[PDB]
RNA sequence: AGGUUUUACAGCGCCCUCCCGCCCCGACGCCGCUUGCUCUCCGGGGCCGCGG
RNA sequence: CCGAGGUCCGCGGCGACGCCGGCCUCCCACCCGACCCGUCUUGAAACACGGACCAAGGAGUCCAACGCGCGCGCGAGUCA
RNA sequence: CUCGCCGAUCAAGCAGUUUUAUCCGGUAAAGCCAAUGACUAGAGGCACCUAUUCUCAAACUUUAAAUGGGUAAGAGGCCCGGCUCGCUGGCGCUGGAGCCGGGCGUGGAAUGCGACGCGCCUAGUGGGCCAUUUUUGGUAAGCAGAACUGGUGCUGCGGGAUGAACCGAACGCCGGGUUAAGGCGCCCGAUGCCGACGCUCAUCAGACCCCAUAAAAGGUGUUGGUUGAUAUAGACAGCCCGAAUCAACUAGCCCUGAAAAUGGAUGGCGCUGGAGCGUCGGGCCCAUACCCGGCCGUCGACGGCAGCUGCAAGCCUCGACGAGUAGGAGGGCCGCCGCGGUGGCGCCGAAGCCCAGGGCGCGGGCCCGGGUGGAGCCGCCG
RNA sequence: GCUUACGGCCAUACCACCCUGGAAAUGCCCGAUCUCAUCUGAACUCGGAAGUAAAGCAGGGUCGGGCCUGGUUAGUACUUGGAUGGGAGACCGCCUGGGAAUACCAGGUGCUGUAAGCUA
């Protein structure tokens, strides 16, 4: 995998190819996360031919679409159950991240586990992503945007548009 | 370098199976081999004589001359990058009938069979085989049967 | 001074180079090697059919 | 169009799910060089036609095909093509092989000289026969000589990985007409 | 001898001292078993592994060391009488070291790489990623002292060793939730350090004699 | 945790209904995939029209 | 005429060298590229060998016999 | 040369490829509580004996892959009848084989391709080297020796600063377009994006295949994470105070570990809200690659001809293609000397030589002009 | 159903122990004149018919051993092909496909051809 963009959810459902002796297989329903469909229904062959008997050729996929988010206008607070397998060895790791979608969410958990852990995106397996109050929270970072009346000013703005005026007598003011 | 010795290597091709050792089934002694059948080569360290050479065990070839204990075959043999018709006398222990023509012999028959009935009630069922298709649309039912929701488990070491 | 002993390294790209031929079976093929006794018949029974 | 959109609307109104049929037909690009090829993948991108590097052909899908384009998946990035890429294929880089000769398809004569005897005798017989394959796929496919496709316009994320895995090589199931578009 | 960064990486099939490869010296490791070895499978509840993280091979004189040092750690921490130290990797693999190199010379039948196959030097073991190299089963309060016990003796072994508590019942190869149930069934019977399994699948005499 | 105890001198959920209460915007500078042949004297830039 | 690939049934300033043209070649300048050829060699710009420069000379021939292919004459003959 | 296309994928036939069917194997793995051999520990029973147990095999194996090897997927078939035999024999039909005649295309897997068809003659080479993987000897080697495949030798081009072999891509002469691999602070084409999030300070920072070294072990540097334990019956720390604290482990970057000789090397400059590290987005830059077109030649054509041409050894049309050492073949209105013919040239200036003159040909070379020179010379067919 | 003759596959058929059964048949059994045969009529060979189930043989039994089959192990181990993936390395992850074995658990335990005979 490798983590392109946004990682957008699929729900991709599937299951065995059926047979005689074996009629109406079992359905089988995966959360993944994907850049696309594609990829979506390659990750789903990996996870579920780790936990059953069944590959891509033994089994069929049923349904992979679209899991839109059902509040994109509320802030939620993510928390992400993973297991990553670093230089040494596997760990399990829970993240608590804020965002107002879940494929956001999930999404910087990967730009996370890749900036402070140096995981690669074949590495890391989202296990569980729920939505947790801010009663439930652990992470101190998270709890600190859990303030009512919350107040902080921009301190010392850095420079953008640098080269619009690549010269000028005016020297930038950082102070606003 | 190596020996070019005539069993060298050979020491679990020939050998038997287990618990499949002593005498040769007798059913092996009468099959009658008779000339084009295809048959497979797969030598006995039981029986020394008429032994094919380990090149040929596990070949397939078609039978030209027939004697009293063994069996001329046509066997093809890539020496190192021409394939050559090898004439080898081999007793009826070390070959058994192939049944890959087998396949061939069942649907040449059963073509021959399903014809003729079109020639007695009109129709056209094709004969050729055909490569799997891709799978035609189906619908899948969940009423008793529910997708479960798999996760991938947390690392134990 | 020592060599290189054996190699079968470009030998296949040599051998497909103008193709490896299986034996061309020809139809009516021949009946050397076959049974004397079982040719003697054989050649009696086409001098006289 | 219409028909697979009723049957998956009457699937999910009743809870159950609709698999539609998998796809019967397939553009398979070459998208990796010549030199250095293994003899076996270089014997099947032979037999696809698919003797340069940006060249597309139609396959019709079936386990014969599938595992051919297996055992060469990482020369070639191949998927689902929709009506409309089989259209612009045939009809702009559309071009028949009349005598052992690249001929551009500027008329339907050229096509009902040669195809004639199969019932193709326009251009569209030959976008009809090849997008919903039938019993003259394998004159009609093979009729067309291999796309000379342009590179692909706004480059490729790498060439030299499979498509799941961030790179372009291997099957991507209909982001193939993304590709059809920018090197077409 | 030769320091062991020579013989670290598994390169060479296992050439195992046989009818072929005569002349092997002793192995520098002998005893495998210390501790009361003699003591029940319910004394030493607690089991606690070094576990190998590299696929490397551990010479005989480096599980030697490491076995002195982690058993003079439990004896003064646990008293000898209260540990068991099982080291499970017995050196097989034969090490050869090539002659002793030198200018030149009128004997010897060589001089430089003419018959360079050497004579047998040492023994190592082979061990795999996540191969266990030495277990402790200990009472069940003396949990730390063998984890440092274990800790110690990883500096005598190159690589990467992980130091890993099981779930397993002592020496057996059954999960502590699980040991004390399966006694209770009569399906494990004390046999020496462990327990021996007990089917329900033998002649009915047999379950006869356990109830 | 707004107002003085859970809506009050702000608001935030989650259920039961009310024709899905009913109307209105359909991936729309809040977020996807595409024509079921997308339509345009629909604009602009560069390159060259060789032959006969 | 969105049709078997271009035409103008459009046009301007200079035209007797002063102020016009000359690709390449000469000199000079700049940018990019660019190590010395030959030879043996797995590998040469090589700290491998030969070569300071120029002219002239300088190395697959002829004979015998053979093989195969081809041209030719005649043909169970053919060659004097 | 035999054909096939011509004369209808007519169909055969073929394949460094699949599919279907059928066999072959003893390597990886696994196993030894199964045999052979090796090996640890107790326990039970009257040193052994029984039931267990730890750890192994390349010259061990019950078991057993992946990849792979062979064969079969039709008219050379299938079915039927008659006949022949000295072979075979209870049984001229008992086998068997041969011969002859008749019946039945829905050519009875996919894909591709004119048959890499049948010959003859034949040079060069017979020092190789390298890479992924597999693998033997060796402490190791830019060591030695193998296996598959590719590369290289024989090969340039874009990129890796540099380079034989890495990455991309193989090459007629060009224009435009777009890419690959790799890049876009400056050298140096391109981010002069108001790029996203985080990590990181180094008094030896770091800076991307091959690749141009670094480890064990450590850090109360810093950021994550895991698992416990005390806590408003008042903890931790300090000598009562009043809210979180403590411990172990682990993982990133950084630090220690870390010493060589001429002065020096992320390529250099330099870069620290970065020009560093990790995860990514958009745009952009160009290879002799791809696409379109022009031209040259080669090849093929299931090709075209008995106002202009028709030197048929000519002319015209269409399509594809183009690397190359050793080597082979072809073409030459390339060049040199003489001969048989033929057509000329020359004291109004031949040959040769010289030229900042005009040109032709892809090229070998050639023509013309000017100067010098002073007596011979050249084209064409052989 | 059963008893024999010849078999086919060659343990689902073997091995241990226990129980049951003689209608025909089989076996044991009764003898050594002849054929034959040995140290020995035990065997072999021959002659026979007093007894009828002790053994053979057959059929049952055993939470039987073994064997057979399946499940589990396990999509694990390993493995085709791919990357300018990670790591100082050892090695590991991923992509694309193929895919084991023991322990353990469960079931089963001869099938059948030709010929002759018999309904305890
Ligand atoms: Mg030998
Ligand atoms: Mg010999
Ligand atoms: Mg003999
Ligand atoms: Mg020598
Ligand atoms: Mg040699
Ligand atoms: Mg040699
Ligand atoms: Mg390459
Ligand atoms: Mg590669
Ligand atoms: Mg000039
Ligand atoms: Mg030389
Ligand atoms: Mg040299
Ligand atoms: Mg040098
Ligand atoms: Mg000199
Ligand atoms: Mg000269
Ligand atoms: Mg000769
Ligand atoms: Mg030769
Ligand atoms: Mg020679
Ligand atoms: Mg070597
Ligand atoms: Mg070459
Ligand atoms: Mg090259
Ligand atoms: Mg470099
Ligand atoms: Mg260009
Ligand atoms: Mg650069
Ligand atoms: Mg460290
Ligand atoms: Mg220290
Ligand atoms: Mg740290
Ligand atoms: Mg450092
Ligand atoms: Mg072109
Ligand atoms: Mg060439
Ligand atoms: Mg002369
Ligand atoms: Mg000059
Ligand atoms: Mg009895
Ligand atoms: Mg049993």
């Amino acid at each position: 995998m490798k983590a392109s963009g946004t990682l957008r959810e699929y729900k991709v459902v599937g299951r065995l190819l059926p047979s005689v002796k074996n009629p109406a297989p079992p359905l089988y329903r995966m959360r993944i996360f994907a850049p696309n469909h594609v990829v979506a229904k390659s990750r789903f062959w990996y996870f579920v031919s780790q936990l059953r008997k069944m590959k891509k050729a033994s089994g069929e996929i049923v349904y992979c679409g679209l899991v839109f988010e059902k509040s994109p206008l509320k802030v939620k607070n993510f928390g992400i159950w993973l297991r990553y397998d670093s230089r040494s060895g596997t760990h399990n790791m829970y993240r608590e991240y804020r965002d107002l979608t879940t494929s956001g969410a999930v999404t910087q958990c990967y730009r996370d586990m890749g900036a402070r852990h140096r995981a690669r995106a074949h590495a890391i397996q989202i296990m569980k992503v729920q939505v947790i109050a801010a009663n439930k929270c652990r992470r101190p970072a998270i709890k600190q945007f859990h303030d009512s009346k919350i107040k902080f000013p921009l301190p010392h703005r850095v420079l953008r548009r640098q080269h619009k005026p690549r010269f000028t007598t005016k020297r930038p003011n950082t102070f606003f | 370098t190596n020996t070019r010795g005539k069993r060298r290597g050979t020491r679990y091709m020939f050998a038997r199976p287990f618990r499949k050792h002593g005498p040769i089934p007798l059913s092996t002694y009468m099959r009658i081999y008779k000339k084009g059948d295809i048959v497979d080569i797969k030598g006995t360290g039981t029986i020394q004589k008429g032994m094919p050479h380990k090149c040929y065990h596990g070949k397939t070839g078609r039978v030209y001359n027939v004697t009293q204990h063994a069996v001329g075959i046509i066997v093809n043999k890539q020496v190192k990058g021409k394939i050559l018709a090898k004439r080898i006398n081999v007793r009826i222990e070390h070959i058994k009938h192939s049944k890959s023509r087998d396949s061939f012999l069942q649907r040449v028959k059963e073509n021959e069979k399903k014809k003729v009935e079109a020639k007695k009630e009109g129709t056209w069922i094709e004969l050729k085989r055909q490569p799997a298709a891709p799978r035609p649309a189906h619908f899948v039912s969940t009423k008793n049967n529910k997708p479960q929701l798999l996760e991938p488990i947390p690392y134990e070491f | 001074a020592k060599s290189k002993n054996h190699t079968t390294h470009n030998q296949s790209r040599k051998w497909h180079r103008n193709g490896i031929k299986k034996p061309r079976s020809q139809r009516y093929e021949s009946l050397k090697g076959v049974d004397p006794k079982f040719l003697r018949n054989m050649r009696f029974a086409k001098k006289h059919n | 169009y219409r028909r697979e959109i009723r049957m998956s609307r009457m699937a999910r109104k009743a809870g159950n799910y609709y698999v539609p049929a998998e796809p019967k037909l397939a553009f398979v690009i070459r998208i990796r060089g010549i030199n250095g090829v293994s003899p076996k993948v270089r014997k099947v991108l032979q037999l696809l036609r698919l003797r340069q590097i940006f060249n597309g052909v139609f396959v019709k899908l079936n386990k014969a095909s599938i595992n051919m384009l297996r055992i060469a998946e990482p020369y070639i990035a191949w998927g689902y093509p929709n009506l409309k890429s089989v259209r612009e294929l045939i009809y702009k880089r559309g071009f028949g092989k009349i005598k052992k000769q690249r001929i551009a398809l500027t008329d339907n004569s050229l096509i009902e000289k040669t195809l004639g005897q199969c019932g193709i005798i326009c251009i569209e017989d030959l976008i009809h026969e090849i997008y919903t394959v039938g019993k003259n796929f394998k004159a009609a496919n093979n009729f067309l000589w291999p796309f000379k496709l342009s590179s692909p316009r706004g480059g490729m994320n790498k060439k030299t990985t499979h498509f799941v895995e961030g790179g372009d090589a291997g099957n991507r199931e209909d982001q193939i007409n993304r590709l059809v578009r920018r090197m077409n | 001898r030769r320091p062991a960064r020579c013989y670290r990486y598994c390169k060479n099939k296992p050439y195992p001292k046989s009818r072929f490869c005569r002349g092997v010296p002793d192995p520098k490791i002998r005893i495998f078993d210390l501790g009361r070895k003699k003591a029940k499978v319910d004394e030493f509840p607690l089991c606690a592994h070094m576990v190998s993280d590299e696929y490397e091979q551990l010479s005989s004189e480096a599980l030697e060391a490491a076995r002195i040092c982690a058993n003079k750690y439990m004896v003064k921490t646990c008293g000898k009488d209260g540990f068991h130290i099982r080291v499970r990797l017995h050196p097989f693999h034969v090490i050869r070291i090539n002659k002793m190199l030198s200018c030149a010379g009128a004997d010897r039948l060589q001089t430089g790489m003419r018959g360079a196959f050497g004579k047998p030097q040492g023994t190592v073991a082979r061990v795999h990623i996540g191969q266990v190299i030495m277990s402790v089963r200990t009472k069940a309060q003396n949990k730390e002292h063998v984890i440092e016990a274990l800790r110690r003796a990883k500096f005598k072994f190159p690589g990467r060793q992980k130091i890993h508590v099981s779930k397993k019942y002592g020496f057996t190869k059954f999960n502590t939730c699980d040991f004390d149930n399966m006694l209770a069934e009569k399906r494990l019977i004390p046999d020496g350090c462990g327990v021996k399994y007990i089917p329900s699948r033998g002649p009915l005499s047999r379950w006869k004699a356990l109830h």
